[PDB]
């Protein structure tokens, strides 16, 4: 049982969620798979692209899959995972995990400006 | 009981903290000061190499959907190296929050333009470049929002006069609204509206 | 004396005078064009006059990122011109008009207050 | 005196959206335009 | 009652939602409404029943419009009932002034008041907020009732201290009666 | 002749013959109040009172002028600074 | 001022009549070009068409003259949208600077007679934004202004109160009279 | 009474409108009375007479500078991260 | 903010995001305003309007003529 329509305007309604989630779960991991495990984005992004995946692996419903996951409709959740697969694929070209390019400049962060010492 | 007092929001405050913690921890290498300010907003403190890659981030994380970004808004501090701040407010409709990305940009220093990430920044990062002078590098088009077509300079800066430097008026020899040097037939009164005692000590050594 | 910044438009001094002379040669191309489509008393030549007059003005910059600055500046108010968005006074905001010319003598600016 | 509502309160003020009374069918309409047309051609 | 396309949740309204009627009843229903003008016949019934309605027009200048003692009008200066001008010259008026159209001189008098040499109200500049009434400590500057003073030139809107003195004796009684009905909430 | 130019206000200013700024007169009058605050608070009577500091309002309570206390030990009339109605101690 | 006569004096007082200059007119012939003057003045004062000319919140007023409470149309005074076809323009907002070849335009292209109404204090004088840098202190450096309305958003009877002083100053035109005195 | 039309224009122009009509205007008996008795403001939560400093109630002076979340944990310490609850927008 | 949480109403949501639905939208934003207009009318306290602490919110007019640190506060804070 489909639903009629997303709610939204512009959002058509997938015919197959399932695969298509586990596809782009599946491309997020080995996307970052290539991540040095010290990098804590890729520790994160393994947590929860692998629990999102036992949820749309223990529920082959999609209103139960939308009601165990939480975060919105099935159609969003495509729409995120594939905005994450564009995140980590950006993530191995700018190399985020090392150390800072540019230290805060003195008297930089501090709000009043003009007290003295 | 304080009924003249607010009071702050404890669960906005504690998801805000481990959310500023976990993105410092995925972004070492641009986020260098996260904090949370009175009033339960968490400000990002990046350097300005990463305003794309930062901005990009919480729009497209799962723990992190800002993806309505605000408003850009440009602080000149003139006290400091890196005069100009940049401040981009970004909404995440889907956890229900706000965060605030800061960066330090000099005039001649140019900014990633965040046009790419979010589309309102095709025009609010043309609006800092009509008041303060920031260069967005790699945008679509850069031009002169709000101010005159013939206005030369940035007015928002704090080394601008309040009055500006021109004036117009019609001239009918000319035939054409024409430019001159600024008279104001009564000047801009200075009220000296320091206070001499101070009334915060709690901001007494907040600057180092 | 010396600090490593983030280049804005140029990456040398020649590359930065090869795009000022792309900013001349398009503004040389474009006067003409301002000449007609505007309702302007100033003509053709006096038109490129002034264009020299302030290419000349800033003649004596050296920074990279400050001639840089002026050619992007200069390029928007090119764009400007084009498109015609500017209007009759907004052209004639160049030449000084309607401002009469203050003393450069020390006798003429005493009696005037100056 | 204060600036307060009165006791028991104020009515409820109506928001909703109540449509005109419409005596028309479409039916009706059609078979009245047939027979009036008819009626008229003789 | 046509079928929902969305579910409704129960702290929204949806608007456009309801599903098109396919019975037969429905499309003679909205087929006679399109080919014989149903609906602009009741724009036309609903737009000629407001010729029959009372006209608001309330014909100035004989009847004039509601107001209140709240309202912001010509600034005026007032005095006490003894004669004596309450205006101390103590300039918070025009320290609070945010168009700053308040120019206070102010010299020792003969008998040793504080009173005014200088009060003039820019009123092409004053945006009538009456934040001058409030910062008045004494009852001395004032939003009189007065709105019909429109100028033919550009300097007699420039307010002198005679101006507003001659505001306040004109306008005292209707001033007086508004600050006795409104000091309370203020 | 207008008499309404060469009158003096109760600041104590005049345009002379000799001002250009008296040219603006010409075609407009010149606004001078009638009723001067000097005189009009000279004709009160001064108010006699018995103790030895006195308060005056001005008129009504949140109507008139903030409170004062005026010390009338020494001899002579007593000028409240906001009002500038006089007391005196017998 | 002038104190308004008391009804004890107002009684012996005669009516003023409609024509501001008197029917005692000495030649007929400037009786009868005072006449077609007041004829020509009661058509212009019994029409002037405004400009659709909104700048800034001024303009949410002159659309209530427009309203049913106070009702313009039955003054002459209806709006039209082109210049050429427009009596008065109504300078209601801010006058900014790259607003001003915009009014100067608009306002040559009208044609004379021309009757300006400066709506507002930021119209007239620069008001709020006096001290701006992008901001023209008062349309009067750039249009000729024969009404000031005072109120920074003016009543809309204080509005109406200057399109009749505006209708006082139409009807008080003179220019037959002054070419037979030219 | 009130200015109105006859009942036969009102029954004409409640059948065109569709509906019961109801006045758009306001009336004299149908409004608030504009003089009117004056009111008295009650006081607040601070208006007692004991009991009451004013650094036990100071909003501005409670206010503290931002706290370092980086090294909060660190001078502290000496189900994934969310920003704010889920809210489903759908 | 600023009781909106005590009151009670419904949200127009369009569907097509045409003017259409933007115009429902905001009439139907008219209507849902009258209903808490209605709940705002039928419950209001009897208290003060403005905040007591005196250094951010100008005092009363009859203690600004009658007491000594309201009259100072009055003086600063205008
Ligand atoms: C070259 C020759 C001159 C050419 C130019 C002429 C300009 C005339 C307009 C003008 O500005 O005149 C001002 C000029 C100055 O007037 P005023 O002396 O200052 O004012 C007169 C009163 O003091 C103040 O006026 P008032 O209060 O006495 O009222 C004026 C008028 C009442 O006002 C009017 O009649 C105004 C017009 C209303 C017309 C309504 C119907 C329109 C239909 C259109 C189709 O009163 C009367 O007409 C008398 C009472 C009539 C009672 C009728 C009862 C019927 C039942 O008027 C005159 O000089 C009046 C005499 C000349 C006008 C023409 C007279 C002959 C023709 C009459 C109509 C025949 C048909
Ligand atoms: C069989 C046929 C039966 C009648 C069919 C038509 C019925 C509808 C109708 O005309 O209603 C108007 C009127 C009823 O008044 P309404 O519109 O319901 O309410 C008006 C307000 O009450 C007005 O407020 P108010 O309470 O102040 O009323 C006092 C005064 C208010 O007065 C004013 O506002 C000033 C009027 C100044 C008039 C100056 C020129 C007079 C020239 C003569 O009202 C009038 O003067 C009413 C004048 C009505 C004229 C109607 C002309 C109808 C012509 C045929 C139409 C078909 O009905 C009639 O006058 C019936 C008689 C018509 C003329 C018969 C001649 C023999
Ligand atoms: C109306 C009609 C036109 C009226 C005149 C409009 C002038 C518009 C341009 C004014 C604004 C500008 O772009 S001026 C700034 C351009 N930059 C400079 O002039 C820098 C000069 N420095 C240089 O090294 C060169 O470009 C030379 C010296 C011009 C080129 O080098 P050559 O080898 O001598
Ligand atoms: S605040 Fe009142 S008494 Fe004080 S200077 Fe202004 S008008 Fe005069
Ligand atoms: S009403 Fe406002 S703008 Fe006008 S004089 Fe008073 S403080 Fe100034
Ligand atoms: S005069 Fe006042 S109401 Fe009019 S445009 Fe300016 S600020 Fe707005
Ligand atoms: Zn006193």
């Amino acid at each position: 049982i489909i639903k009629a329509s997303t709610g939204l305007t512009g959002l058509a309604v997938s015919t197959n969620p399932h695969h298509t989630l586990s596809a782009l779960y599946g491309k997020i991991l080995r996307a970052v798979s290539k991540m040095p495990q010290d990098a804590s984005y890729r520790k994160y992004t393994e947590q929860l692209v692998k629990q999102r995946a036992d949820s749309v692996a223990q529920h082959k419903d999609i209103t139960a899959l939308e009601k165990a996951v939480g975060c919105g409709q099935v159609e969003e959740l495509i729409v995120q995972a594939e905005n994450e697969l564009i995140l980590a694929r950006k993530m191995l070209g700018w190399k985020p995990w090392e150390k800072l390019v540019q230290a805060a400049p003195a008297k930089q962060w501090d709000w009043p400006p003009a007290q003295i010492m | 009981d304080k009924p003249t007092v607010r009071q702050p929001d404890a669960v906005a405050r504690s998801h805000l903290s481990d959310f500023g913690r976990y993105v410092a921890e995925c972004l070492p290498k641009y986020v260098q000061k996260v904090q949370l300010t009175a009033g339960d907003e968490l400000e990002v403190l990046i350097a300005p190499e990463g305003v794309v890659p930062v901005l990009q981030f919480l729009k497209d994380h799962h723990q992190a959907q800002f993806t309505n970004l605000v408003d850009i808004a440009g602080v000149d501090v003139p006290c400091r190296k890196n005069r100009f701040e940049v401040v981009y407010n970004l909404l995440s409709l889907r956890y229900n929050s706000r965060i605030r990305v800061k960066t330090y940009t000099d005039e001649l220093t140019p900014l990633d333009s965040a046009c790419e990430v979010h589309k309102a920044a095709n025009w609010y990062e043309r609006e800092i470049w009509d008041m303060y002078g920031v260069f967005f590098a790699n945008h679509p088009d850069l031009r002169r929002i709000l101010t005159d077509y013939g206005f030369e300079g940035h007015p928002q800066r704090r080394d601008f006069p309040l009055s500006g430097y021109v004036e117009l008026r019609y001239d009918d020899e000319k035939k054409r609204v024409v430019c001159e040097p600024l008279e104001l037939a009564q000047e801009f009164r200075k009220f000296d509206l320091s206070a001499p005692w101070e009334q915060f000590p709690n901001f007494r050594n907040a600057n180092p | 004396a010396v600090q490593q910044v983030r280049p804005i438009l140029s990456v040398d001094r020649e590359e930065a005078r090869k795009r000022a002379l792309n900013l001349y040669k398009a503004w040389y191309r474009q006067i003409p064009y301002i000449v007609m489509d505007y309702d302007i008393p100033m003509t053709v030549e006096q038109c490129r006059d002034k264009l020299r007059e302030e290419f000349v003005k800033h003649r004596n910059v050296t920074d990279i990122r400050v001639i840089d600055m002026l050619v992007i500046k200069g390029q928007m108010e090119l764009k400007e011109s084009v498109e015609i968005w500017k209007q009759k006074g907004h052209i004639m905001r160049y030449w000084k008009e309607s401002q009469d010319p203050k003393p450069t003598d020390f006798l003429s600016k005493f009696i005037q207050g100056v | 005196k204060q600036d307060l509502p009165p006791p028991g309160g104020y009515k409820k003020i109506p928001f909703a959206r109540v449509p005109p009374k419409s005596y028309f069918t479409g039916f009706t309409t059609i078979g009245t335009y047939v027979v009036v047309t008819a009626v008229g051609l003789g | 009652e046509p079928k929902d396309i969305v579910e409704v949740p129960k702290g929204y309204v949806y608007v456009n939602n309801k599903e098109l009627s396919m019975e037969f009843a429905d499309i003679t229903d909205r087929a006679a409404s399109t080919m014989f003008f149903g609906e602009l016949l009741r724009g036309f019934a609903v737009t000629l029943a407001h010729i029959f309605k009372e006209p608001a027009t309330i014909n100035y200048p004989f009847e004039k419009g509601p107001l209140s003692p709240r309202f912001r009008g010509e600034h005026a200066l007032r005095r006490y009932p003894s004669g004596e001008e309450r205006c101390i010259a103590c300039k918070l008026c025009e320290a609070i002034c945010p168009a700053q159209a308040i120019t206070i001189e102010a010299e020792e008098r003969a008998d040793g008041s504080r009173r005014t040499t200088r009060y003039d109200i820019d009123m092409t500049k004053c945006i009538y907020c009456g934040f001058c009434q409030e910062a008045c400590p004494v009852d001395a500057i004032v939003e009189g009732p007065n709105f019909e003073f429109s100028t033919e030139t550009h300097e007699e809107l420039l307010y002198n201290k005679e101006k507003l003195l001659c505001n306040g004796d004109k306008w005292e009684s209707e001033i007086a009666s508004n600050l006795q009905a409104d000091h309370l909430y203020r | 002749c207008r008499g309404d130019i060469e009158k003096v206000t109760h600041t104590g200013q005049v345009f002379d013959k000799e001002d250009y700024r008296n040219a603006r007169f010409v075609n407009a009058k010149r606004y001078v109040n009638e009723n001067w605050g000097i005189k009009l608070i000279e004709e009160v009577p001064p108010k006699e009172c018995t103790e030895r500091v006195v308060f005056c309002d001005g008129g009504d309570g949140p109507l008139g002028h903030p409170k004062v206390y005026i010390n009338l030990d020494k001899p002579g009339n007593h000028i409240c600074g906001y009002c500038g109605l006089r007391f005196v101690k017998k | 001022q002038q104190t308004l006569p008391v009804a004890e004096v107002a009684q012996n007082l005669p009516k003023k009549g409609y024509s501001p200059f008197g029917t005692k007119q000495s030649s007929v012939a400037e009786w009868s070009l005072a006449r077609l003057d007041d004829l020509l003045n009661w058509g212009r004062k019994g029409s002037i068409w405004p400009l659709t000319f909104g700048l800034a919140c001024c303009a949410v007023e002159m659309m209530h003259i427009a309203a049913p409470r106070y009702d313009m149309d039955r003054y002459g005074v209806v709006f039209r949208a082109s210049p050429r076809q427009a009596d008065v323009i109504i300078v209601a907002g801010t006058l900014t600077n790259k607003m001003a070849p915009a009014l100067r335009k608009v306002y040559d292209q009208m044609p004379e007679p021309r009757w300006v109404i400066s709506m507002g204090s930021c119209a007239n004088g620069g008001g709020y934004y006096h001290y701006s840098y992008s901001v023209v202190r008062g349309c009067d450096r750039i249009i000729p202004v024969d009404i000031y309305v005072p109120g920074c958003p003016p009543t809309a009877e204080a509005l109406m109160y200057g399109v009749l002083q505006l209708q006082k100053k139409v009807k008080r035109m003179k220019t037959l009279q002054m070419w037979y005195r030219k | 009474l009130r200015r109105d039309v006859s009942p036969l224009i009102q029954r004409i122009r409640a059948f065109l409108l569709g509906r019961e009509h109801n006045l758009a205007l306001r009336f004299e008996d149908g409004l608030a009375d504009r003089t009117q008795p004056q009111p008295e403001i009650p006081d607040g939560p601070s208006h007692l007479l004991s009991a009451n400093y004013y650094c036990q109630r100071d909003g501005r002076r409670e206010v503290l500078p931002p706290i370092d979340l980086v090294e909060q944990q660190k001078q502290l310490a000496a189900k994934l991260p969310t920003p704010g609850k889920v809210y489903a927008w759908d | 903010y600023d009781a909106y949480n005590l009151v009670n109403f419904d949200v127009p949501i369009g569907t097509k995001g045409d003017c259409y639905d933007r115009y429902l939208c905001r009439v139907e934003e008219m209507r849902q305003s009258l209903r808490i207009i209605d709940q705002c009318l039928n419950q209001m306290p009897a208290g003060e309007i403005k905040t007591d602490d005196a250094k951010v919110a100008p005092p009363s007019r009859s203690e600004m003529k009658t007491s000594m640190e309201a009259l100072i506060h009055h003086f600063k804070l205008f």
